[PDB]
């Protein structure tokens, strides 16, 4: 709400993605979106930096050895 | 010019040098106004009974209900504020900044050494990222306010020891020219049960009192550790400490202008609550240098050493794989040492070769 | 040229009289700064232009808007100070105090060695000399190179091979204060031996 | 008594720890002499 306009990004689809993320993670996703927008010097977020922020926050990197699963 | 040789032959000495005893009179006047002082009792305000009557407890002594001086900002005399009392009339004489813990004092009054940003090398992406996350909220907060986000509260730098996370944070502090608490975790742990959490509380209380501030806690892997059940008394005590750190970062009381930097070699063992965003919004991989990063470290660390004729870096780079940053600075220092074994006032290329050879053997 | 002569006369009169007033000031200074001072441990110095809070030896903690009748630049946070018995102003500062273990940490300042006590470690003592005292006296040749001197030597070997004797020998030949910090003792004594 | 603080007739002062009361820094008396006063023995100090 306090964010800038998202130029019609699929926020509802981002919500629809099944991911075990807390409200803190959503706040982090938005915060990362703001940081990326500042870094590339554009005040209006779009799907590119929002998507990069989403991948960064919810990375959930495992690399786990295959024999476990 | 009959009696005006330089100045009257006598005024040259009477005007200034025999007026040194006027500065001595000035010193005596300072002594006099120090004589007139009587010193003051110091205590902490406990409660505001009314607009004038304040409950004040003197340190290691009794408590009183006391008034305050006629001209004073009553609106700031909060409960717990260290204050000074007149010894005789026992009135609020003047305010005092909150007493600083001795370990907090020694941890905060260590000179960073004003290290510039040039002396890092090969960390461009990570140094830019950390510069953003820490200093951008400390330079143009209105940019963050407009964008629509709250400034991130801190980040993590994880990597092998010797990768210069401490150096990078130390450089950030020097650039910002702000208050800097450089603490090392596992040094705030104590045998006494409730002392480590108290030390964390005091650290963050100083940080809030001295905004803007950057708390660099190294080896957070020590205090921060996936809280687990069972555990010896110590295991639990450390959990309690981590719990304080957590609440002291993202807890009821919001942090402002106090940005934290945490360095560790084992990020995997960190607690998920600590690893959760809000507390540590970013995790930065300060990994082992690449060839470009390696040569950058060598070139920035070869500056002070005096070189004669020819000194190349790519050979040392391809022949010195695995060195993080401390090994390379060791190479440079050992080359400087090799320089005086054969008694030069300079260095040579073969000197650098044999230095990096010795450092590599020590690495093995 | 006459007016400057009159000024010289007036300035010599001023000097002659304000000598007496400064001596009277000194007499009154001593009238306060008499003798029976009370020792206090300076907790810290605070900026106001410096103020210091102290803990007098009568278990009382006091604030001082002005730092007594003594200089206020060194004023280490812990330096014992002779504070007034009644008005509690720092008349003068005293030498430092024992810090427990360091007093227990015997100096043994005269180790009484001349390298004739150590035998069979000629290369080792040559290395020790060239590593500690040679840079100590040729630190100039070190800063000419633009590098820092070695801040600490290291040795290793089987127990009883003379590692402590060589240390004592170096302390003797350099007349340098010796502290015999223990290695296994420090692992104990609870958390705090850092 | 405690450190002599280099008396040598120029600084005739000593640190004395009056039991649980406090520590002080005090001069000599006309009766006593510097020679028989050093560090560590029991010194009878006055009350003013
Ligand atoms: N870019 C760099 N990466 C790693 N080490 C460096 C770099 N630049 C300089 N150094 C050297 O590494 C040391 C930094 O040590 P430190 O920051 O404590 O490493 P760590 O953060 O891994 O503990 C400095 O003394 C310096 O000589
Ligand atoms: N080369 C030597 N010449 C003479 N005495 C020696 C020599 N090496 C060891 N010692 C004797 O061994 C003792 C010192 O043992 P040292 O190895 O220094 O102690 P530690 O092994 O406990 O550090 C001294 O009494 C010393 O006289």
């Amino acid at each position: 709400s306090k964010m800038n306009l998202s130029e019609e990004v699929d926020l509802e689809d981002y919500v629809a993605r099944p991911d075990k993320i807390s409200g803190a993670d959503i706040n982090s996703i938005c915060q990362e979106s703001g940081m990326l927008a500042v870094r590339e010097n554009r005040y209006i977020v779009l799907a590119k930096d929002f998507e990069k922020a989403y991948k960064t926050v919810i990375k959930k990197d495992e690399q786990e050895h295959e024999f476990y699963k | 010019l009959l009696e005006h040789k330089e100045i009257d032959g006598r005024l040259k000495e009477l005007r200034e040098q025999l007026k040194e005893l006027t500065k001595q009179y000035e010193k005596s006047e300072n002594d006099l106004k120090a004589l007139q002082s009587v010193g003051q009792i110091v205590g902490e305000v406990l409660k505001q009974l009314t607009e004038e009557k304040f409950i004040v407890k003197a340190t290691n002594g009794p408590r009183y209900v006391v008034g305050c001086r006629r001209q004073l900002d009553k609106s700031k005399l909060k409960p717990g504020t260290r204050v000074a009392l007149d010894m005789t009339t026992l009135t609020i004489m003047r305010y005092l900044p909150r007493e600083v813990d001795p370990l907090v004092y020694n941890m905060s009054h260590e000179d960073p050494g004003n290290v510039s940003y040039s002396e890092i090398g090969g960390l461009s992406e990570q140094i830019r990222e950390l510069r953003e996350v820490i200093e951008l909220p400390l330079t143009n907060p209105e940019l963050f306010q407009r964008v629509g986000i709250i400034p991130p509260k801190g980040c993590l730098l994880y990597g092998p020891p010797g990768t210069g996370k401490t150096l990078l944070a130390r450089a950030v502090a020097s650039q910002l020219d702000c208050n800097f608490l450089k603490v090392v975790s596992s040094s705030i742990v104590d045998k006494y049960i409730g002392e480590s959490a108290r030390l964390i509380r005091e650290m963050f209380n100083y940080a809030r009192d001295h905004q803007p501030c950057i708390i660099f806690m190294d080896e957070i892997d020590a205090i921060g550790g996936r809280r687990f059940s069972e555990g010896t008394s110590a295991d639990r005590e450390i959990q309690r400490t981590l719990m304080e750190l957590l609440n002291q970062m993202d807890g009821f009381d919001t942090l402002h202008r106090v940005k934290m930097i945490m360095a560790t070699n084992r990020p995997d063992t960190l607690d998920p609550a600590l690893l959760r965003p809000g507390r540590l919004d970013r995790k930065i991989h300060i990994d082992l240098p690449n060839e470009q990063a390696r040569l950058d470290i060598l070139k920035i660390h070869a500056g002070p050493i005096t070189k004669h004729g020819e000194i190349d870096y790519e050979a040392i780079v391809k022949l010195s794989d695995g060195f993080n940053g401390a090994d390379l600075r060791n190479v440079c220092t050992e080359a400087g040492m090799f320089a005086i074994r054969a008694d030069h006032d300079f260095v040579v290329q073969e000197d650098f070769m044999k230095a990096v050879r010795k450092v590599a053997d020590s690495k093995k | 040229i006459k007016i400057m002569k009159s000024e010289v006369l007036r300035v010599t009169h001023e000097l002659q009289a304000m000598k007496d007033k400064i001596k009277e000031n000194s007499e009154k200074i001593k009238v306060n700064k008499t003798l029976p001072y009370l020792v206090s441990n300076v907790i810290e110095l605070l900026d106001v232009g410096k103020c210091a809070v102290i803990k007098t030896s009568t278990r009382q903690t006091y604030f001082l808007p002005v730092i007594g009748l003594v200089d206020a630049e060194k004023l280490k946070p812990g330096d014992l100070v002779g504070v007034n018995k009644d008005s509690y102003l720092i008349l003068e500062t005293l030498p430092t105090e024992y810090d427990s273990r360091v007093k227990a940490m015997e100096v043994d300042e005269r180790p009484t060695e001349q390298y004739s006590d150590i035998g069979g470690l000629d290369k080792q003592i040559q290395e020790l000399v060239e590593a500690i005292v040679l840079p100590m006296n040729h630190k100039e040749k070190f800063e000419n190179l633009g590098i820092q001197p070695p801040k600490g030597v290291l040795m290793y070997g089987p127990p009883g091979t003379g590692k402590t004797l060589l240390a004592r020998a170096c302390a003797a030949q350099t007349k340098a204060t010796f502290l015999k910090l223990a290695g296994p003792q420090l692992v104990q004594m609870f958390i705090g031996d850092g | 008594c405690t450190k002599i603080i280099n008396a040598d007739s120029e600084d005739p002062k000593y640190i004395i720890n009056v039991k649980q009361f406090a520590k002080f820094v005090v001069d000599l008396s006309d009766q006593v002499a510097p020679t028989d006063i050093e560090e560590g023995m029991r010194v009878g100090v006055d009350r003013n």
